[PDB]
């Protein structure tokens, strides 16, 4: 539960922190490595080592996939935090760029991570690098954000505010747990289960992120996605088979 | 060779059928339209070009190359609807034509970039057919090595930090323009020299070729500004920068020397026109 | 005893359910969420829940109608919809809320019911189970007819052009509210008849059931715009009490037609006598609740 | 235009009067009977007899279907122009609900073997919904005479057109008892020749549509005939030929 959590996001911060090195020219590493940690972080990475550990694989297995996870959702922050709106420690031209330099950066962590000497590897990143491209694209992610910007604060339906969260954050989820299962070696039943699951926990997840500003916050909505979230996690009985329901508290 | 002109038009031609049919206008409409506005705009499609040659120059077949050639260009693509971006160039005209934000606005043409670059990956790992996968996962560690911190973005970032220092010296000049052109070309190449199945031997004389042809290409444009800051000429002369010119063509064309020649001469045909342009 | 709200508070639950989860929001969007914001918005559900109770009544079971119980209350729906428009009745509350095409625009409400209608078909010939393509196809003729130019379609044109008569008799004010009401209650109850693997004697008692109710259906809702006020009803009521449209509480008064709502339902209840009483107290439930309900 | 299709238009068109005859009460039989015929021919519905007669079938058994698909076309024809944007025959509300009466008389065609015609239901269905011609319709009410782009113009002919033609070519193969690759390779078929229909009639609004456009749309549809031959793949090729 809170240790548990806890220990996969240090992971996956300390394998990030290893991965991008201040090194000259301190230029371009230095708005990288401090833009991919000032981006909070998604619960999409977490549910991907989670993912991979329920179905027997082990967490170095899916620890590129959650830090390429975490570096295109850090991308997308930056770049919707422009305009100059605040006060941002490096300017609106070093950050859109940077931006454009942490995606990349993911799929050089995936294609690095292929083990020559495991057989399994290309096929199963092959399809991660698929996965996350097409959840952090055009018909994923990028359309949440674009329609996120037609949400008039309290003059909104809810119906069209979860389809922005389902899109901006649910597609991202479900792609964190399916290449998490992937990964792990899972077959394609529980692959299919656990992507579903990650749909509604992130829509949810999204939904709360919503909440502060348009308040109208119905808890059928809640109830809705909770339930057909757990609905999904009809095959897997024990506690990691029943603790991905801990989010949804 | 022969008709090198009626070779490019005939590459750009094919690669223009394939990116039309990969990015097509769908929901969410703007942001479709706004990649197919600037990724269709026609252009010489040299990178899909170096990709394609690159791929049957060790034996392939431009089938399997394809989807990395629509890659470089997407990615080509969205580095210069950014590079226009009000924060950056704020250029309203690129091509005589109104720069992607000016016609979708800014958010959009960063979102439309965005779409691009990622959906270059998800194209070439997902259409490519004919190759092992270890094959397809090495080449999109290649894309990714030549676009990012370490390839185009570093070119772009190094450049922005660099426009109010006047003084530079030939060493920054050469990484910028290294990065910021030659990254690309290097990608490009070495996706359709791996796709098509060459040895790391025929990979690594395509690495330098690319690399020579790239900062030839920005030494010779520096060439016809003067014979028409910092530049080539600025720092040691159009004499010396021309000889530069020569010497990173005669390097890029050895590099071709034991392949086939008629698989080769496409490729060395564009080292002596980038090499002996007019404009 | 059979408690008839436990009974219609469980399928009205099961029915919103599966209601959501057939229209999800995509784009386009403002079409989806339109055709969402009025079919969930919260009606009764009497002739899903009558396509169900059918279907359970000759031996099926509730998954196997869902999705024709689902496109009856779609186009049922997009009826009413359409009905509400500024060139129709032009109300301006349904459901409890304002209508349509005031939180849409005409163009929309015009799509998106357009959309539920089609929708409705494809649906029910898609992801029907537990009935073989012959019955599918079958009961897809059934919604067809029933709710065309033979059906509800015939009812409403009928009732717009008629909207001058003042020398209507039992037997045009009979044609009107048949065809735009009980054609389309005998379709939800053939649909899950047919379903349900009824036989053809069984099939043809229920529709002549449906046919009762479904002009008791009409006669009460009549009554209803003559006395309950459009907040209680959740829709725009009282215009039946100017415009010169054709109706019971006019040709015949309220206390006639209350009447008349009473043999109505005897009527019916005594279709259903064909059945044993265990397996006939739903639907028996289901005719009073359409008798006597306030809305 | 050509006279073999101008010959299959025909045949749907007496079929059509065969089935929807004025009769009592005339005030719901007469805007349907008219209403029906005052909708353009759409090229969705002879397109489906051609593609079943082009893989071995009789347009005899796609019929039913052709008929459905024009009704649904006739349809969405009527709603898009309710207002008076001129003197029509029938009130707005007469033809608001005559369209709604449309499009379940192609269903009881269709329902009056039944693993295809399911199939088809199915294919017409999605085809006059949301997510086909009604996206189209939505979409175009966005077009500004000359601030749209001809790629946004493409998108909802794809959309109003397009997908119908895909959609009554892929009818027509599946009732011919085609195979899937064959169903597919006429549905992308119709797709494009439905969309350079679309982009012919817009045409006529404003004049920006280079032959580029015309030649990609023409080219696509061929592409996807190869693999057909005989007379009748040349008389299908002079759909978008000629
Ligand atoms: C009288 C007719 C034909 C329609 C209104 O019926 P309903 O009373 O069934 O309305 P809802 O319950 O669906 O809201
Ligand atoms: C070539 C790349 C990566 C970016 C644009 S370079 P630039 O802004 O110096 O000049 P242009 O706008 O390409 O004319
Ligand atoms: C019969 C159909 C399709 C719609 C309603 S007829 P009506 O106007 O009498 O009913 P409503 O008051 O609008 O509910
Ligand atoms: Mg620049
Ligand atoms: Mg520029
Ligand atoms: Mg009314
Ligand atoms: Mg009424």
């Amino acid at each position: 539960m809170q240790p548990y959590w806890a220990a996969i996001e240090a992971d996956i911060e300390r394998y990030l922190k290893k991965s991008i090195t201040i090194r000259p020219p301190e230029t371009v590493f230095g708005p990288m490595h401090h833009l991919t940690f000032a981006a909070p972080a998604t619960a999409a990475s977490t549910l991907c080592l989670a993912a991979c550990e329920l179905v027997g694989g082990d967490r170095s297995q899916a620890m590129a996939a959650a830090a390429a996870i975490h570096l295109v959702h850090a991308a997308a922050y930056v770049h919707e935090h422009l305009p100059p709106a605040i006060q941002h420690k490096y300017g609106p031209n070093v950050e859109l760029l940077t931006g454009d330099g942490i995606v990349p950066f993911g799929f050089e962590l995936l294609a690095g991570s292929v083990d020559p000497a495991r057989t399994d590897d290309p096929d199963r990143i092959l399809r991660v690098i698929i996965e996350i491209s097409r959840a952090g694209g055009p018909e994923g992610m990028i359309s949440g954000l674009h329609r996120e910007e037609e949400i008039v604060d309290g003059n909104t339906s809810l119906d069209f505010i979860e389809y922005v969260c389902k899109k901006k954050y649910g597609e991202m989820h479900a792609c964190g747990a399916a290449c998490g299962a992937i990964l792990g070696g899972a077959a394609e039943e529980e692959i299919q289960k656990l992507r579903n699951f990650g749909l509604y926990q992130g829509t949810l997840r999204g939904m709360m992120e919503m909440k502060n500003s348009h308040q109208l916050i119905d808890e059928n909505i809640i109830g809705k996605l909770k339930e057909l979230a757990l609905e999904e996690l009809g095959g897997f009985h024990g506690k990691n088979a029943e603790l991905m329901s801990s989010l949804v508290a | 060779m022969f008709d090198f002109d009626g070779y490019m038009l005939r590459k750009a031609k094919s690669v223009n059928k394939a990116l039309e049919a990969a990015v097509q206008m769908k929901e969410p409409l703007k942001i479709h339209e706004s990649m197919r506005y600037s990724l269709l705009a026609g252009g010489k499609r040299v990178r899909p070009m170096l990709c394609i040659a690159a791929c049957e120059l060790v034996g392939g077949d431009e089938s399997t190359a394809m989807p990395a050639a629509c890659a470089v260009e997407m990615i080509h693509t969205m580095s210069l609807m950014h590079d226009d971006l009000p924060c950056m160039d704020n250029d309203d005209l690129r091509r005589g034509k109104p720069t992607n934000h000016m016609a979708f606005g800014e958010s959009v043409a960063v979102l439309a970039g965005d779409a691009l670059l990622s959906f270059a990956f998800e194209h070439v790992a997902a259409a490519t057919k004919g190759a092992p996968p270890e094959r397809i996962v090495r080449v999109l560690g290649e894309l990714a090595v030549s676009i990012g911190s370490e390839g185009l973005v570093a070119g772009q970032v190094v450049d922005v930090c660099s426009e109010g220092m006047a003084e530079v010296g030939l060493d920054h000049l050469e990484f910028i323009h290294h990065h910021k052109t030659a990254a690309l070309l290097q990608g490009s190449v070495v996706l359709g020299a791996i796709l098509g199945g060459g040895k790391e031997e025929e990979v690594a004389k395509l690495r330098k070729f690319a690399n020579c042809i790239g900062l030839l290409f920005q030494v010779v444009d520096d060439i016809l500004d003067v014979t028409k800051k910092t530049t080539y000429p600025k720092l040691i002369g159009v004499e010396k920068s021309k000889e530069f010119a020569d010497r990173l063509n005669r390097e890029a064309q050895e590099q071709l020397l034991h392949f086939h020649p008629h698989r080769a001469a496409p490729l060395i045909a564009l080292a002596n026109y980038i090499a002996y342009r007019d404009n």
